[PDB]
């Protein structure tokens, strides 16, 4: 189960 | 110990459309998922039988995570090109690896989350999963960015919670192949080079997991200097292969033993040609 | 901007026995960037229907891929792996040694 998407770099 | 690990790669290609995004996930040394934005039909795909029988909603959820992640990584690639003020004609790579490890306990031991840009360290969560380490001034922009949005709090929540819950579920559903160790199948070969020199090669085939130790010993003491190791390599069927070679004075072969250590061996192996 | 040339290994999935079906592997690792071209050859001719693994990378960020095809070894057929990469001024051939 993949991590949720956070902030761009 | 047991681990779940994800590997993300994003590559820009100016003038050839949007950057490609590829993701792969592993439990220990077994791949179980892949996503490729360039695929004929881009969606999360199973690579192991113990996630095949997960339902369509599980797969639909994972596919939307990847599509959302692919979009966010294209943005990061464009931001990173600005931080370094790089030409808009060059191709650049953004990589990320993250995962969680279970101790012998079966309880959480560690997690990690690290990034690289054009093959070099860029930014990483520290071992405490609460602070960042930035490789240069450009990464400090990202650090200031992420700590202003408590990104580390979000990542720690996943790594110490959700990631371990999935890993435990995967370990249970795939226990027939994930929680068994297959011992190496071994043999020793000999090749004469000259009147004064010969080479001994100690083979290990068909073992799982990938971690293995091949050590040549002379008169029983380990001889790490003269030995030659290959990189451990995939057999293509889920097991791995490796060999270790040592150059020995011709005629002295019987004083050399190969020491094989693997999780699938109840006691270490002593091999002699 | 890192540029690292691929390490190449050519080998069979199982110990090669003449006349018995098997898989021929070409394992490329330790390269950067990720664009790479890998062909398997039989008697110098490119083998069609070669599959490859999904792009992953190592702890040092370098990429690795496995290319493979089913084959039946014989005593005289020669097999090889042809690799091209931005680090390679000319393509690289590694012959299969039964070892």
């Amino acid at each position: 189960g993949a991590d949720g998407v956070g902030k761009s770099a | 110990s047991h681990s779940m690990r994800y590997f993300y790669t994003a590559v820009s290609r100016p003038g050839r459309g949007e950057p490609r995004f590829i993701a792969v996930g592993y439990v220990d040394d077994t791949q179980f998922v892949q996503f490729d934005s360039d695929a004929a039909s881009p969606r999360g795909e199973p690579r192991a039988p113990w996630v095949e029988q997960e339902g369509p909603e599980y797969w639909d959820r994972e596919t939307q995570k990847y599509k959302r992640q692919a979009q966010t990584d294209r943005v990061s690639l464009r931001n990173l090109r600005g931080y370094y003020n790089q030409s808009e004609a060059g191709s650049h790579t953004l990589q990320r690896m993250y995962g969680c490890d279970l101790g012998p306990d079966g309880r959480l031991l560690r997690g990690y989350n690290q990034f690289a840009y054009d093959g070099k360290d860029y930014i990483a969560l520290n071992e405490d999963l609460r602070s960042w380490t930035a490789a240069d001034k450009a990464a400090q922009i990202t650090q200031r960015k992420w700590e202003a949005a408590r990104e580390a709090e979000q990542r720690r929540a996943y790594l110490e919670g959700t990631c371990v819950e999935w890993l435990r579920r995967y370990l249970e559903n795939g226990k027939k192949t994930l929680q068994r160790a297959e011992h190496p199948k071994t043999h020793v070969t000999h090749h004469p080079v000259s009147d004064h020199e010969a080479t001994l090669r100690c083979w290990a085939l068909g073992f799982y997991p990938a971690e293995i130790t091949l050590t040549w010993q002379r008169d029983g003491e380990d001889q790490t200097q003269d030995t030659e190791l290959v990189e451990t390599r995939p057999a293509g069927d889920g097991t791995f292969q490796k060999w270790a070679a040592v150059v020995v004075p011709s005629g002295e072969e019987q004083r050399y033993t190969c020491h094989v250590q693997h999780e699938g061996l109840p006691e270490p192996l002593t091999l002699r040609w | 901007m890192i540029q690292r040339t691929p390490k190449i290994q050519v080998y069979s999935r199982h110990p090669a026995e003449n006349g018995k079906s098997n898989f021929l592997n070409c394992y490329v690792s330790g390269f950067h960037p990720s664009d790479i071209e890998v062909d398997l050859l039989k008697n110098g001719e490119r083998i069609e229907k070669v599959e490859h693994s999904d792009l992953s990378f190592s702890k040092d960020w370098s990429f690795y891929l496995l290319y493979y095809t089913e084959f039946t070894p014989t005593e005289k057929d020669e097999y090889a792996c042809r690799v091209n990469h931005v680090t390679l001024s000319q393509p690289k051939i590694v012959k299969w040694d039964r070892d």
